[PDB]
């Protein structure tokens, strides 16, 4: 358990949320569910919100050599799921975000994360 | 008027584009440096796979016997039952 | 008044240590080396040595095949780059009579190779 | 006709498995996708060279496990975790399957630059979901 | 022989075992002393938490694993102990 | 010297133990390189000598100053402005380019 | 063969432990009889030892709630707690005023370089600025595209340089010098 | 060791232009740039039509990674119709379905 405290005050990180893109829901909302009961036992509030699917639908021809008329379309199901940590820590942050991070799924998987850290003008 | 073409040469100069009133024709210049050209790009030079490293590699692994390719293993064969009778 | 706490510094391992701390040793499962195929456990003692003594045989076999033929990975794709991945050059690159040949002799290991130019 | 992937209907003895059985419409319905890379989703760069790496590793390890692979492979992509999961047979000797699991766990990883793991699962017999 | 166990799981001490030969024949000494001089419940508890996960049995050891349990007449766990070592 | 890298090699070899876990995997793994960084900066290395931000965008220190009323300086303040907007090349590359045109614009 | 750890596995038996790690299925591990796939005409859905669908399956075994729970016991040492700067947005933003937005992509595979990952905007609230009077006229004239009249936010973006750091760096001094020069008195500001 | 002669003059194609990047970039800009006399483009004009014709990027024709076809390319994947279709059909290209709208 080495932890070492060492010098400078906190980068005071606001609104981390985490747009999770993928393939199949039910990989999304397991990822759901892992992460808001880690954000439970972490202390760290969570929300959910669910960004809309996009598919990207395109069109092919089915024939190698003539009839243009019979054609294949092929899509992709895009879904996405936002889950947005508000008021959270510097330290709290490349700890969650790292379990979940190397906890991540596989090509069913991105995690877009945007942090909002707050600080002083200069 | 003056005032409204002399602080959007302000505000160039602040952020760091082309300070003087130029035409389109010649922003192109810094267009162009500003993004690389058709060639440069990634996706551009790596569009094939070399395909040297990797067949050259399939063939000494065949020759260490580490890799059994059937359709080699087919041109053999039938090579060597047309040099029977070519 | 912010009591704006200092933040705590973590190396890259620590975080995987604790979680080592957190799975402890499975008492009903073999080490971790193994397959978990019923089929590909081992048996016995020799069996589990014999099993290991192949792996390590593929491994210095792969060894030997890359550093035999550094042209086909030579395309690094990772970044960073990883020289513990690169493929090991063996053979001296100086080829002139040269103390910078000996010294690559030397780091080579060629005991023959350096004392010959020598 | 659509022949797509289609086994098409012999005598009554042909044995199949689930993956060669279903058809082409069941490719997220019903059969769900042998490679888990995540280029093809909306936004991302390289999912061309991952295609590209996709058909060599089915066909290096198609080539080195000679004759023993049951069914196609899993290749899974996590992280830089490429994973090579298996269903291979139970005939060759164990010491030649660890010994090829070690020559592909490391010769994918000079090849690809970065942790390449190979999990197999060892199988009897070359399973039948029907008999066509 | 506990407190040296115990010495062992100490932290990472468990790494000075070394060698997988090393490792058996600690074991195995292990085992052999807790079947001689330990009561039986405990020694199949200590079976149960070290074998085949820590060590593979020596063939020795297998004879020993029966005499502790013939001085105890729990011949009753036999079948099991004969399926673990066939 | 050898002997002392030696000592490390040996003492590596008595204290090297078998890995008898997945994240001991991911240990070594680190250890060694092979396994990403994580979290990840998605800039791990890549550091470009520390630009820091005056070296890429104000070229004025490798500008060169010509009478500054003349169209040359005029397509160095655009070709400037052009080699500021651009994020893919970096500071040394930049004035590879002011220096080609240097060269070539001296050449005529 | 040998017969499975899962007949001889029982209950009470550690699932952390059993799984450490994400790893595909592996079902002579799994004491679970789990089964997968369309089944046939007069049939079951297939048997679990050598599914191909019970392989795809990305496979949250190794992440039990439990397993959450212990894990986190280690994981809760690396963390402070924040002020009382409160869950008023406008009390966050009378202490820490500007915003800025500093993200990373993350992908899968062999690299990691996303290039728009540099991207970095900068939002800040003159009624947070609080020095400004008619040079605030300056600053708005200056940046033309920005500040939407609804709320009085200012956002500056940087996309020029390669680095995140430096691009954090080329907000703040575009913001300071841009204030600079909104302070800073011009002789033709009264021949408007 | 190229799938066809045309894939192999492609990849030549793009190597040399690749390569020959820099220059042709340099003298083009020169080109369509308002600021140099009329007469003081005329002899930018003779390094870049000098400059050689197999790095110019009017040639590039984005074919096939797999199997040489120059009509019928699909970018994002860099495959053709009927080996995308042989691909995405066996089901190890992820998140392609079948389009039922
Ligand atoms: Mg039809």
């Amino acid at each position: 358990p080495v932890v070492t405290i060492s010098d400078e005050p906190d980068i005071l990180y606001k609104r981390l949320s985490v747009l999770v893109k993928g393939h199949d829901k039910a990989v999304l909302d397991s990822y759901e569910y892992f992460a808001v009961l880690a954000a439970k036992e972490l202390g760290i509030s969570i929300k959910v919100h669910e960004p809309p699917r996009k598919i990207e639908r395109f069109t092919l021809l089915q024939s190698v050599h003539i009839y243009k008329k019979h054609r294949v379309q092929y899509e992709m199901r895009t879904l996405y799921r936002c889950l947005e940590l508000e008021h959270l820590t510097g330290s709290t942050a490349d700890v969650y975000l790292e379990y979940i991070q190397r906890n991540l799924p596989e090509g069913v998987a991105m995690e877009v994360t945007k942090t909002q850290l707050e600080q002083l003008p200069e | 008027s003056e005032y409204a073409f002399r602080m959007s040469r302000l505000s160039a100069r602040l952020f760091g584009e082309v300070t003087r009133p130029t035409n389109s024709k010649s922003m192109k210049v810094v267009k162009l440096f500003s993004e690389l050209p058709l060639a440069k790009k990634k996706e551009t030079y790596d569009w094939y796979p070399n395909h040297h490293t990797y067949a050259e590699l399939m063939q000494t692994l065949r020759f260490l016997g580490l890799y059994r390719d059937e359709h080699q293993d087919f041109m053999d064969e039938q090579k060597r039952l047309k040099k029977l009778r070519g | 008044e912010v009591v704006i706490p200092k933040k705590k510094t973590w190396d890259k391992v620590a975080v995987l240590q604790a979680l080592a701390s957190t799975v402890n040793r499975d008492t009903t499962a073999v080490p971790y080396v193994f397959q978990d195929d019923p089929y590909l456990m081992p048996a016995s003692s020799l069996e589990s040595r014999s099993f290991l003594l192949a792996k390590k045989s593929g491994e210095n076999v792969a060894k030997f095949i890359i550093n035999s033929y550094p042209k086909y990975f030579q395309k690094d794709i990772a970044e960073p780059h990883i020289p513990c991945l690169m493929p090991e050059y063996f053979e001296p690159q100086i080829k002139d009579i040269s103390e910078a040949a000996l010294k690559e002799r030397i780091e080579l290991r060629k005991v023959k190779a350096s004392v010959d130019m020598f | 006709k659509n022949r797509a992937a289609r086994v098409r209907v012999s005598k009554g003895d042909k044995p199949v498995t689930y993956e060669e059985a279903h058809a082409p419409h069941y490719i997220a319905h019903r059969k769900g996708w042998l490679s888990l890379h995540t280029g093809n989703l909306d936004g991302e760069d390289h999912a061309a060279e991952r295609t590209v790496e996709d058909v060599f590793l089915r066909k290096f390890m198609w080539g080195t496990f000679p004759g023993c692979l049951a069914d196609q492979l899993v290749l899974k992509r996590r992280g830089n975790q490429l994973e090579i999961c298996a269903v291979v047979l139970r005939q060759l000797s164990p010491h030649k399957y660890y010994f090829l699991v070690g020559y592909s766990e490391t010769l994918l990883s000079y090849f690809y630059k970065c942790p390449v793991r190979l999990h197999l699962q060892t199988v009897p017999s070359k399973v039948v979901y029907k008999y066509l | 022989a506990y407190q040296v166990h115990g010495l062992l799981k100490t932290g990472d001490n468990w790494k000075f075992i070394g060698p997988d030969q090393h490792r058996n024949f600690y074991y195995s000494k292990f085992f052999d002393l807790i079947c001689l001089m330990e009561q039986i419940d405990v020694t199949l508890k200590w079976y149960e938490d070290l074998i085949p996960s820590a060590y593979f049995p020596h063939s020795q050891t297998m004879i020993h694993l029966l005499q502790a349990l013939d001085v105890a007449n729990r011949l009753e766990v036999i079948p099991k102990i004969w399926k673990d070592s066939k | 010297s050898l002997w002392d890298v030696e000592f490390a090699k040996q003492l590596a070899t008595v204290n090297e133990q078998p890995l008898q876990n997945g994240f001991e995997e991911l240990i070594q793994w680190t250890k060694e390189g092979k396994l990403w960084e994580f979290p990840i900066n998605n800039e791990a290395g890549f550091d470009d000598d520390g630009s820091e931000f005056h070296e890429h965008i104000f070229l004025e220190k490798h500008l060169e100053s010509f009478p500054k009323q003349g169209p040359i300086r005029h397509f160095m303040e655009l070709v400037t402005c052009g080699l500021s907007k651009n994020p893919y090349l970096s500071v040394k590359q930049k004035v590879e380019h002011i220096e080609w045109f240097r060269n070539y614009f001296n050449e005529k | 063969a040998l017969p499975p750890r899962t007949e001889k596995m029982a209950v009470d038996q550690d699932w952390p432990s059993v799984y450490p790690v994400a790893a595909p299925f592996k079902p002579s591990a799994v004491p679970l009889p789990v089964r997968m796939g369309y089944p046939v005409k007069k049939g079951v859905p297939m048997a679990k030892e050598g599914n191909l669908e019970l392989l795809k399956i990305p496979n949250f075994l190794h992440l039990t709630p439990v397993a959450i729970k212990k894990h986190c016991e280690a994981l809760k040492d690396f963390c402070t707690e924040w002020p009382a700067a409160l869950d008023s947005d406008e009390k966050c933003e009378k202490h820490f005023p500007i915003e800025i937005d500093s993200t990373d992509y993350v992908s899968s595979g062999p690299s990691v370089r996303n290039p728009r990952a540099r991207v970095v905007v900068l939002r800040v609230k003159l009624s947070s600025l609080n020095l400004d009077d008619h040079a605030k006229k300056k600053l708005i004239k200056l940046v033309g595209e920005r500040y939407c009249k609804t709320t009085d936010v200012l956002t500056i973006k940087t996309d020029r340089c390669p680095l995140r750091r430096q691009n954090y760096d080329y907000a703040v001094y575009l913001l300071t010098v841009l204030y600079h020069e909104s302070w800073n008195t011009e002789e033709w500001e009264k021949s408007k | 060791h190229y799938v066809d002669w045309r894939m192999w003059r492609d990849v030549k194609r793009r190597k040399m232009a690749y390569e020959y990047a820099d220059e042709r970039l340099r003298i083009n800009s020169l080109r369509k740039n308002t600021i140099l006399p009329k007469i003081l483009q005329d002899v930018a004009d003779e390094e870049i039509a000098a400059l050689p014709r197999d790095s110019c990027p009017v040639r590039i024709r984005n074919r096939c990674v797999m199997t040489s076809r120059p009509r019928g390319v699909k970018r994002r994947w860099r495959l053709s119709r009927i080996v995308f279709r042989h691909l995405a059909d066996h089901g190890q290209l992820s998140g392609i379905q079948r389009a039922t709208w």
